[PDB]
Formats: C-alpha cells, structure tokens, sequence
RNA sequence: GGGAUUGAAAAUCCC
RNA sequence: UUUUUU
RNA sequence: UGUGGACCCGCCCCUUGGGGUGUGUCCAAAGGGCUUUGCCCGCUUCCGGAUGGGCCCGCGUCCCAUCAGCUAGUUGGUGGGGUAAUGGCCCACCAAGGCGACGACGGGUAGCCGGUCUGAGAGGAUGGCCGGCCACAGGGGCACUGAGACACGGGCCCCACUCCUACGGGAGGCAGCAGUUAGGAAUCUUCCGCAAUGGGCGCAAGCCUGACGGAGCGACGCCGCUUGGAGGAAGAAGCCCUUCGGGGUGUAAACUCCUGAACCCGGGACGAAACCCCCGACGAGGGGACUGACGGUACCGGGGUAAUAGCGCCGGCCAACUCCGUGCCAGCAGCCGCGGUAAUACGGAGGGCGCGAGCGUUACCCGGAUUCACUGGGCGUAAAGGGCGUGUAGGCGGCCUGGGGCGUCCCAUGUGAAAGA
C-alpha cells in the first residue's frame, strides 16, 4: 500500500521536475487537490486538471520551469527548488499560530493544513489559525 | 541547666490523669449501658446511658475530646442501645432516644 | 493571627521595607499574603510612602492586626481617617 | 533510528571518565613519597625523569612527577599533588606542586615563579 | 588603576598617532614623527602578514588605548553596547564619548585624556553644580560640565582655556569660555568621530 | 473538578470494584510522535452493575480503600470485548521473555 | 668512569 | 640493531 | 439557666457525612482592675470571616534489564476500632485477588522546586547563598500534654559514647550563635547592640529574643579608585644587540612647572517615629515628650606629601624575537612536539605581547561536539543490516460520504507567589 500520499505526491513531483518532464500524474485524492490549488495559486505550477488513467481518477499537474539559460548545463533554473515533506505519519506536527514558520525569509510558503482550511503560512497567519505543517516548498 | 519549661511537664501529668480519668469513667459507663440493652433491660439500659452521654459532653467542655469526637462516641452509644434495644423493643424510659 | 507589618528588602546600610500582610509565625522575609506598600526611612525620594488605603482597610475589616509601626505609617497616610 | 525507535528507546548521554581519580574529585591532594626515582622515556626522547611513588589522603599510591632543574625531595617528605599527565612517561598522570610542604621551590629561578614555587628576588 | 608609564611608544605600536599625550603628539617629537615603526629591538625589521585575529586584536587595542581604560571596564560598556537598541557598533562609541574623564578632554578642559582624568579624580569638575572624581561617571544629554569655582583661579585650567578662545567645539558639546561651562547636548554620531578606528573589526574581536 | 476518565473494565474479579483501564494520548516531549499510554484504576461498583468490557466513566471520588479513589460514573458503550482481548493477550505475552 | 666509532647513540674494539 | 629523509 | 449547639429517630429540600425541622436526651461560664454606678482586661455557648493546616486525586520527576517476575494485610468485601477527618490505618470474618516489558520487584544514586550556569536555540549541567515545600535533631522505638508535636534547647525505653560515682546508682546530647578538636586542598569573631524591623508574654510600664540590625577577619566574588599630569634630547648613564656605521630600552629616567592618595584639624548625620503623655470619649483628629549599635563612622569644610606593581606568555593553534649558556644532558610539554653543537620550544638576559591588585595553575560544569544528531548523524568497502523465515505485542494505514469532536487549532478566563531574568 501507498504508506503518505502526500509525500507520494510531493515526491512525484519533485522528480518530474528534476528531468523536466512537461507533466505528471498523481493519484487523486481531495487533500492533495487542495494542495494543488495553492501550489497553482502561488506560482509554483502551471496548474493541474483531473484526468481519468485506465478509469481511475489522477491529478495531471503541469509544472513550470525558468528560462533555457547560457554555457554548459543550459538547462532551466528550476521553480520548485525545494519540496519537502514535514509533518509525516509516526511523526506529526502541528504549529500554533505563533509557531507557524517564515519559509525562506519570506520567499516561500508553508502549506498548513487548518480546521479552516488548506492555507499558505500567511493565509493561516493573517486567518489567525494554525494546524499541521504539512510541508515547506521554495 | 534547668529551665524552668520544666514546670510544663509537671502539668502534663496533672491533666494526663483528669484526661485518662473521665474516659475511664466514659468506658465503664458506656459498656454498662450497652450491657442492658443486650439484656432486654430498657429503662436501666436508658437510665445509664443519659449519664453516659452528660459525661461525654462534660468531657468535651474542657481539653480532653474537645471536637466531634464526644458526638462521635454518643452517635455510636445511641445507635447500639437502640438496635440492641431491638430485640422485644419496649423503650420504657425513652428518655435519652427519640420517638 | 494575620499580621499587618514591615518587611525589609533594601541592602546594607539602605532599608527598604514592604508593608505587608502575612501570617505572624512567617519569618519577615518570608511569603506574605498581599504586599501593600513600601516604606523608605531615610527618604531618599519624593514619594517614599504609598499605601493603597481602601486595601488596608479590607485586612482591618477581617482583623489583621498592625504594628506599632505599620499603624504608624498607615495612619499617617490616612486609613482611619473618618471625617 | 526511527521516531518510534527514538522513543521506544532513546538517545545514550556519553559518560565522561575522569582522567585523574585524585579522590573526592579535589583540586589537590596531599600525600607522603614511597621513592623518589628516576624513570627512562618513551621512544621518541631520553632523559632521566624524576618521579615519586605517593600515598594519598585519598586511599592511593600513585606516581607524580617532580618539575624543575633539581629537588629536595626525600623518601619520607610529604607533598601535594595537582594532576596533569606527562605525556612522555606512561603512568605518571599526576604532577607535584613545588613550593609546598615538604617540597623546595626551584633555587634561582627567575622567569616562571607562579609555577615551581619560588619567590620575588631583591636587585641592589 | 589604569595604563601608567611611556604613551607615545603605543603610538608607534599601533602604527597610528595617539594624542594621549596631549601636546607633542602635535609639536614634531611624538615620536611618531620619524619613528612610525612599533618599539622594541624588532621594530625596524620587516613585518609579517598578520594574521585575521592579529587585525582585530590591534583595532581593539588601538581602540582601548585610545580611551585610556582597563579591559575590564572596556568589556563590559561594550556587552552594555551589545544588549542595548540599535546599532552595537556606534552605541559602543556613544557610551565611551560618554565618559566624563572623556568628555573634559572633548570640552578642552584638559590637554590630554590622561590629564582630564587627573583633573576629575582631584574633584575639580562640575556636574549640574555637584563635584563628580569619577572619570567613569556616565554623563547624559543636559549635562551642564563646569569647572569648581575653587579651581577656575587656578593657572592650569586658565592656562587651557586660553587656548580654547575661539576654538571650536564637537557638534554634540557646547561651552561656554569665560565662566568656564560646557554642556552635552546629544550622544555623538559615528560621522561625529574621526576615530582612525573601524569599529567591525572590534565586535568581530569580541564574537570569538 | 473532580477529574473524570473513560475507559474499558478488564476485571469483573472483585467485589463491588472494577478495574477500569484508561487510555491517553500525548505527544511525545522531546520526540513528538503521539504515544498512547494507559494506567489502571480501581472504581467502586456498588451495585455489581458494570461488567467485563463496559466502557465507563470513572469520577474522582472520595477514597474507598487503597488503591480505590473512584466511582463509576455511567456506562458509555456496553461490552466491546475486543479492548479487553488486547489486554488479555498482552497480559500473555509476559509468560514467555523470563528464562 | 676516558679513546676508536658514528650526526649522535647502541653494539663492537683499545688503556 | 636505535633516533633524525634532511 | 437553653440564645444556641451535640446525638438517636422521623419528615422536607439537597445530593457522598451539605441545609432546615420536630419530639426526646445531653451540654455553658471566672474573675480581675481602676479615674469603683461605669468603664478597661478577661470568661461561656453558637454562626460567620480571615489565616495556617490534614487527607485525596490527574500529570511530571536520575541510572542499571548483567534486577523479570513481585505480592499475605497482599487485592477487594461486611462489620467494628481509631482520628478532626477518608482510608487495610488497625482488627475479626468472607471472597481470591492486586502489580508488571507503558519496567512491576530488586540494586545504585539523590532532598524537590523558584532558580542558577551554559548554549544561536533545542539542550546539557546544577539546586550554595536568598524564597517556598519536605525530612531530620547521637542511632532506634514510643506516647503524654495541647488548637496544634509524637516535640532540636519536653517525657519514657533500648543501644553506643563522654562525665560523676559512697559501685547501689546518676547526669549529658551546638545539624542554635561564636568557639574547640578531628578530617581535609579548604571555609570566619568564644565581637557590639535592643537604636531600628520582626516575634513571645503583658492593660501598660516593660521583660526575653546569638531572629535580627551592625562590626571583625579572608583579594573568595562583583564594583568603583590610587601608584601622578603637563613640558622634557633627532635623544644621558647602565643594560642588550650590531654588518661596528649604528640600532634598542625611549619621553622612558633626570630635570621644570601643576595638582594633591595618604595623613592632620574642626564640624558632624539620615536611618527615629510610634509605643507613652496631654486635649478630644482610651475613637477620628490635633498637640507634645524620651528613644542608637553602627559611630564621631559616612559626609562637608580647611591644610597637605609625587606617593605599592605585579603575574603569565613570546614554535603552530596564539598577540610577542634576538644573544648567550647547555649538547638525547639539564629539562619543556594542553595537543602536535622541542634538546644528540648556530635551539625564536630547555635555562638566563635584553626586548616584546597580554592582563593588572591582581596574574597564573589544578579540579569540576557547559561550549566548541551536527562526537547520542528532536532541532541535527549514520550502517556496500570507514564503527554499524539481525544467518534465514514465520509471526505475537507495538508502530504505521488507499479512495468517497456522514456523525462525533479524543489529538489538533482559535477566543475568553483563572493560575503561573515574592526575588531573580
Ligand atoms: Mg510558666
Ligand atoms: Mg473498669
Ligand atoms: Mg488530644
Ligand atoms: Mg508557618
Ligand atoms: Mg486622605
Ligand atoms: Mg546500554
Ligand atoms: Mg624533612
Ligand atoms: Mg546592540
Ligand atoms: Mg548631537
Ligand atoms: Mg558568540
Ligand atoms: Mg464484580
Ligand atoms: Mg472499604
Ligand atoms: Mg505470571
Ligand atoms: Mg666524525
Ligand atoms: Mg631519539
Ligand atoms: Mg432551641
Ligand atoms: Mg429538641
Ligand atoms: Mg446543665
Ligand atoms: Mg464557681
Ligand atoms: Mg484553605
Ligand atoms: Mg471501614
Ligand atoms: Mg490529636
Ligand atoms: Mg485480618
Ligand atoms: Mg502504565
Ligand atoms: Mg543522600
Ligand atoms: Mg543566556
Ligand atoms: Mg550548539
Ligand atoms: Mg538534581
Ligand atoms: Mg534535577
Ligand atoms: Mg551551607
Ligand atoms: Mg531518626
Ligand atoms: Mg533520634
Ligand atoms: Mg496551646
Ligand atoms: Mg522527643
Ligand atoms: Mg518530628
Ligand atoms: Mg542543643
Ligand atoms: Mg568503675
Ligand atoms: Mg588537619
Ligand atoms: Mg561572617
Ligand atoms: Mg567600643
Ligand atoms: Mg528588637
Ligand atoms: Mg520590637
Ligand atoms: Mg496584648
Ligand atoms: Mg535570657
Ligand atoms: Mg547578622
Ligand atoms: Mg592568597
Ligand atoms: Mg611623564
Ligand atoms: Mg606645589
Ligand atoms: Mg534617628
Ligand atoms: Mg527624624
Ligand atoms: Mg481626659
Ligand atoms: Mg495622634
Ligand atoms: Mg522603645
Ligand atoms: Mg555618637
Ligand atoms: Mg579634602
Ligand atoms: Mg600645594
Ligand atoms: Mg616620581
Ligand atoms: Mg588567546
Ligand atoms: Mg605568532
Ligand atoms: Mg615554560
Ligand atoms: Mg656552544
Ligand atoms: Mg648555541
Ligand atoms: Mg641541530
Ligand atoms: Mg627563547
Ligand atoms: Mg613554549
Ligand atoms: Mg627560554
Ligand atoms: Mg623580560
Ligand atoms: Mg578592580
Ligand atoms: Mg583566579
Ligand atoms: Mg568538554
Ligand atoms: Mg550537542
Ligand atoms: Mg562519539
Ligand atoms: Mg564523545
Ligand atoms: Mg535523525
Ligand atoms: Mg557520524
Ligand atoms: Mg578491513
Ligand atoms: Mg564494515
Ligand atoms: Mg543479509
Ligand atoms: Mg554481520
Ligand atoms: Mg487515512
Ligand atoms: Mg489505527
Ligand atoms: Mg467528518
Ligand atoms: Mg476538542
Ligand atoms: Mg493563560
Ligand atoms: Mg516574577
Ligand atoms: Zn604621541
């Protein structure tokens, strides 16, 4: 059996992206739907749709990548740098609103999972909630 | 050497027998009540145990069972010659019980 | 018996003490129940007395009893002061 | 290790052994000399060393070594230990105070006095 | 008790000109003058590369030297620096320009920071009418710094102030020259200072 | 508040007293996984009425003997007799690792 | 306890 | 055979 | 005598023995003083308050699993004893139970905390002084008196020790303040005082208080402060090096002027205002009087002398270099290493660096150490995959929906003592 669906996904993604790879299928869950919108709302993805692989329901995320670029290694700077899974099963954490981190001075998010919803770390700051951090990516 | 704290002591076994006296006299007083009322005999049973219960308060007036613990030995008396008293009731005296 | 007295918390030389209510058998250093002034006896400041009157005349409602001392500076500070 | 590994049985402190059991763990420790020898070195130097055979206040007879360009040191004479290994004479982990009891301090000895116990001279 | 003994030889071993000596370090025989080499039997030999804890030893020194105090003292306004708001290097600076020794050499009631601390241990310096012997005594912004009436007629101090007719004074101080006054009026800023000093290379002496 | 616990009686061998046993979920303070841990409390029963496997609440109450500072408060859920088939085992398990 | 010997020392040889 | 590869 | 309270029983309301009620029974006390017709200090019963406390519970609290099984009042019950009070706390009788790998039982170690130290933090270490709790009072047991003790300066008994002894028998108990001795690397005065604060008794006057407030000793810590400041030679003597030209110590000394630590003289405290007295009613309020250890000390004013410097280090880490002595010697050494004829490492000197009434050393704690890795490590060859399987406990759990809301998150609130930060 699939042991984390989400670092499943984060992982499938992740690798995608080191090859470049135009897109990927994860399979579909609620959750990781929910993930998906705000890593599509932050940028980090071209964005995703539901698709259908040998009648079971999958996520296609389109990512993105940055420009071709100059002498040896012409391949793009990536968007997503960094993925990583934080609160996993057999350890879990949950942050309070004043525990919950700044990623990346700034520059990236922490995707929570709160009793209001799937949030960034500034939709759960400003909403004033907390819940488990469920991964980093920048 | 010699405080005169020492004179303390000397009270204490004043008062150690006025204390051990009147228990004594609660004791004897108490059985002999009890005593009846395993008899059968009402009205002495009573009789006694109204003097048993005086010297219980008296008790309780100076240091000797100056809390609830004279209520306690007559909460127990009361109880033991009424029940004991249970066998071919006939409260005669009823006089230190209740109706 | 509750005890309304001084305790002294300046250093050498420099008392500084704490109208306080306590339990009689505490040491005077030791835990009180409500601190309810200070007092500085050499008066090194303008303000080297302060008692919060309607305070002390709650533990005078409910008997602690003040010192010669304590009476002194809550007296002068106006806590049985009728008129 | 996994979590559920850390909690079941958790991290191991690393106990720290004493490289000097001058008992009660006391900055020094006086005792009386045995000998009063000198001792050969390990490979690399050569000299004559010497040392001292101790019984300590401690319950101990250990070997400590005696600084200085020349000793008064005495089978009988007492002396105080303060710890330090010498590093070219295995054994001797303890070296000995000078200018203490029975233990002269180093005659004409005019640039490090803290150490080997001697005192300020006069200059006319 | 501080630093006592030859001066203008830690001119030479700092590689910059000390004023602690007041006068002379301005007349041709500091000894900085034709002698900018360190002291000792090898200063005149080549020097090596020193090392990065040997540059911000010497800015530290160079710096210390400077005020004239202990490194006990020096270390703890600098962890008073350290703990306060705002900036660790300037606020050192801000509390060493705020010593009283200091601030009498600064208001040019002495010729020498050595000298300004004689004069405030012998209890001729005014604080807000009060006598102050305290070199290390903080002084704050409204300070008024005056001279003991008992000493304006002596000629050390009328022999200075002479020299301060018409000479100007730091943008953070304020005297007056006939009654012998003076006033802090605000802590000094870095561009206040022409201190030859970098102060980073001091708090990264102190990082270690 | 008198404290008051849920858990699963494991033992009907008393009389009027259950054993009740309680789990309790914290995460860890250093490591931060959730453990389950679990403690056994002896509830007073006057009435004989819980039996095996009963979920109950358990109340704080004023002492009944030692070791018996509780009283069941209420049924919750009757008779899941799985929980006590985890402790049974568990308790079984111990008859081997000695020799 | 000195010479031969070795950078020196051991070993070896000489009074 | 022992130290010192200079 | 019965305001009232206590006990049995009944009834009501509450709900564990909380409150009311009825009948019955039981229970109170002490005087003293004057300004002696009225008032002050007391006394009795009851309710309430305030304060201190008992007992109970949830949770947290070091190491060894080379300690794996423990338990006979042991676990529960009925009744009883006891206590202020629940309770195997004890007792009788009945049932056969209770605890343990979530570490029972045994062993080792140890007062716990507020805190303190360190660390970027997480963490580690620690619990001296000060505050709170506990425990103990030569070792062991015990009760008495009392609101309270199973009582440090109270009692009884057993044991060990010191002292008296008419040999029959007695007296003791500084882990109270000083002081002695022993041990030890090491830890103070047989000090002043009731003036302050605080405590006990007293209507008060007042008495006691080695609590306390002060002093004494010890650089043990922290902090402030002095051993001078300004002028002064292209540069004395001595010392050190040298290419023998000179270089250094170095404006440093001399010497010139200025100030004036010590010390002398005089003045000289705050900490102290109540208790008490008088007016007013012994109230509010007003008024008034006595009250010092520290101490003639602090402080102020006058006069006034140039007036202790030390210790470590100079091969790298690490800031500071040359000469001579010594030749695997004498010795240095935190680690790496120096010395067997030119040693910046040994020893001295000149010089220099670092701190400075201190400076080094030893011990111990944290750090660097991401070197027990939660933050924050690893296991092909470096230390590390169990020889293999099956499987118990435990850990972990695919997609949809709904209830709950245990974890999780939010708000309010009580708490988080004072000190410390
Ligand atoms: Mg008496
Ligand atoms: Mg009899
Ligand atoms: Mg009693
Ligand atoms: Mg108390
Ligand atoms: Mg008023
Ligand atoms: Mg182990
Ligand atoms: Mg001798
Ligand atoms: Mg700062
Ligand atoms: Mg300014
Ligand atoms: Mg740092
Ligand atoms: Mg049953
Ligand atoms: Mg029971
Ligand atoms: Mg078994
Ligand atoms: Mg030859
Ligand atoms: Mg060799
Ligand atoms: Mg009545
Ligand atoms: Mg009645
Ligand atoms: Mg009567
Ligand atoms: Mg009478
Ligand atoms: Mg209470
Ligand atoms: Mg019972
Ligand atoms: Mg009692
Ligand atoms: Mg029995
Ligand atoms: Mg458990
Ligand atoms: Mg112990
Ligand atoms: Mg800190
Ligand atoms: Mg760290
Ligand atoms: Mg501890
Ligand atoms: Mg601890
Ligand atoms: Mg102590
Ligand atoms: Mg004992
Ligand atoms: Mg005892
Ligand atoms: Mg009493
Ligand atoms: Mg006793
Ligand atoms: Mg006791
Ligand atoms: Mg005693
Ligand atoms: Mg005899
Ligand atoms: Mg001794
Ligand atoms: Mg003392
Ligand atoms: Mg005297
Ligand atoms: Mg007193
Ligand atoms: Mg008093
Ligand atoms: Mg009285
Ligand atoms: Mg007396
Ligand atoms: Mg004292
Ligand atoms: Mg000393
Ligand atoms: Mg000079
Ligand atoms: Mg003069
Ligand atoms: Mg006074
Ligand atoms: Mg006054
Ligand atoms: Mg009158
Ligand atoms: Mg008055
Ligand atoms: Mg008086
Ligand atoms: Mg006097
Ligand atoms: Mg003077
Ligand atoms: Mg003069
Ligand atoms: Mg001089
Ligand atoms: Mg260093
Ligand atoms: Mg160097
Ligand atoms: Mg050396
Ligand atoms: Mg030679
Ligand atoms: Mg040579
Ligand atoms: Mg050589
Ligand atoms: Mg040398
Ligand atoms: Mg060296
Ligand atoms: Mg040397
Ligand atoms: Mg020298
Ligand atoms: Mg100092
Ligand atoms: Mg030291
Ligand atoms: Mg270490
Ligand atoms: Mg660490
Ligand atoms: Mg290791
Ligand atoms: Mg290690
Ligand atoms: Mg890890
Ligand atoms: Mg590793
Ligand atoms: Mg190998
Ligand atoms: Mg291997
Ligand atoms: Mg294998
Ligand atoms: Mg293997
Ligand atoms: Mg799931
Ligand atoms: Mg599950
Ligand atoms: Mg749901
Ligand atoms: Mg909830
Ligand atoms: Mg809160
Ligand atoms: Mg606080
Ligand atoms: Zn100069």
């Amino acid at each position: 059996m699939l042991t984390d669906p989400i670092a499943d996904m984060l992982t499938r993604i992740r690798n995608a992206t080191r090859v470049y790879k135009e897109s990927t299928d994860v399979p579909a869950s609620r959750f990781k739907e929910e993930i998906l919108r705000i890593l599509a709302r932050e940028g980090f993805i071209k964005g995703y749709e539901r698709v259908d692989v040998d009648g079971k329901p999958y996520l296609r995320v389109y990512l993105k990548y940055g420009p071709r670029r100059q002498g040896p290694d012409p391949r793009p700077e990536q968007v997503i740098h960094h993925i990583r899974r934080i609160s996993k099963p057999g350890r879990r954490v949950y942050v309070g609103v004043k525990e919950i981190p700044r990623v990346r001075r700034g520059l990236g998010i922490a995707i929570l999972s709160t009793s209001k919803g799937v949030l960034t770390d500034r939709e759960a700051r400003k909403l004033g909630v907390g819940g488990e951090l469920i991964c980093e990516v920048w | 050497r010699n405080l005169s704290a020492l004179k303390r002591h000397r009270q204490s076994l004043k008062r150690r027998l006025r204390n051990k006296a009147k228990k004594s006299a609660i004791k004897t007083l108490s059985k002999k009540a009890i005593q009846l009322a395993q008899e059968g005999k009402a009205e002495e049973a009573l009789k006694i145990m109204r003097k048993a219960e005086s010297l219980i308060d008296k008790a309780a007036k100076g240091s000797t069972l100056h809390k609830n613990a004279a209520a306690r030995r007559k909460s127990r008396l009361m109880r033991k010659v009424r029940q004991l008293l249970e066998a071919a009731g006939a409260p005669l005296i009823g006089g230190g019980l209740s109706a | 018996m509750v005890k309304i007295r001084l305790a002294r918390f300046g250093s050498k030389h420099n008392p500084h003490y704490r109208i306080v209510v306590t339990d009689a058998r505490r040491k005077r250093d030791g835990k009180y129940i409500e601190k309810i002034g200070y007092y500085d006896p050499r008066k090194t400041t303008p303000d080297w007395l302060k008692v919060d009157v309607e305070r002390a005349r709650y533990w005078l409602s409910v008997g602690a009893q003040p010192t010669d001392t304590a009476r002194r500076l809550l007296r002068q500070a106006g806590v049985f002061r009728q008129e | 290790p996994t979590i559920n590994q850390l909690v079941r049985k958790g991290r191991e402190k690393v106990r720290k052994k004493s490289k000097v059991p001058a008992l009660k763990g006391a900055p020094f420790r006086r005792g009386v000399c045995t000998v009063v020898r000198t001792v050969t070195p390990k490979k690399p130097n050569s000299a004559l060393r010497k040392v001292a055979k101790v019984r300590l206040t401690s319950g101990y007879e250990v070997t400590a070594y005696i600084p200085g360009e020349g000793h008064n040191l005495q089978e009988h004479s007492v002396v105080l230990i303060r710890g330090g290994r010498v590093k070219d004479l295995p054994g001797v982990r303890y070296h000995i105070v000078r200018g203490v009891y029975d233990a002269a301090g180093v005659k004409d000895r005019k640039k490090s006095r803290s150490k080997y116990g001697t005192k300020k001279p006069k200059e006319a | 008790g501080r630093y006592i003994g030859p001066v203008c030889r830690l001119c030479r071993r700092e590689g910059v000109k000390l004023y602690l000596k007041g006068e002379r370090c301005y007349s041709p025989k500091c000894a900085m003058e034709r002698r900018p080499y360190p002291p000792g039997q090898h200063g005149q030999k080549r020097a090596r590369r020193p090392s990065d804890y040997a540059v911000r030893l010497r800015e530290k020194q160079k710096l210390r030297r400077i005020y004239g105090i202990s490194e006990r003292q020096f270390r703890n306004l600098f962890e008073e620096a350290s703990k306060k708001k705002g900036v660790t290097g300037s606020v050192f600076l801000g509390l060493l320009e705020s010593r009283l020794d200091n601030v009498v050499y600064r208001l040019g009631f002495a010729v020498s920071r050595r000298q300004a601390r004689q004069l405030v241990r012998h209890g001729h310096i005014t604080v807000n009418g009060r006598r102050v012997d305290l070199p290390s005594y903080r002084v704050r912004p409204g300070d008024e710094i005056a001279v003991a009436e008992k000493s304006r007629n002596l000629e050390l101090i009328r022999q200075n102030l002479e020299a301060m007719k018409g000479r100007k004074v730091g943008p953070w101080l304020s005297l007056d020259v006939e009654g012998m006054k003076g006033k802090f009026l605000r802590l000094p800023d870095r561009e206040d200072l022409a201190l030859p000093v970098n102060e980073q290379l001091v708090i990264e002496f102190y990082s270690r | 508040p008198k404290k008051v616990l849920t858990g699963v009686v494991v033992s009907d061998k008393m009389q009027k007293t259950v054993t009740v046993l309680v789990e309790r979920q914290f995460p860890h303070p250093l490591y931060g996984k959730v453990i389950k841990r679990s403690k056994k409390y002896l509830a007073h029963d006057p009435e004989e009425k819980y039996k095996l496997g009963d979920v109950v609440e358990i109340i704080e109450s004023r002492p009944i003997s030692k070791r018996k500072r509780f009283r069941v408060l209420r049924l919750v859920e009757s008779g899941r007799m799985d929980l006590v088939e985890k402790y049974l085992i568990r308790r079984q398990n111990y008859q081997s690792l000695s020799k």
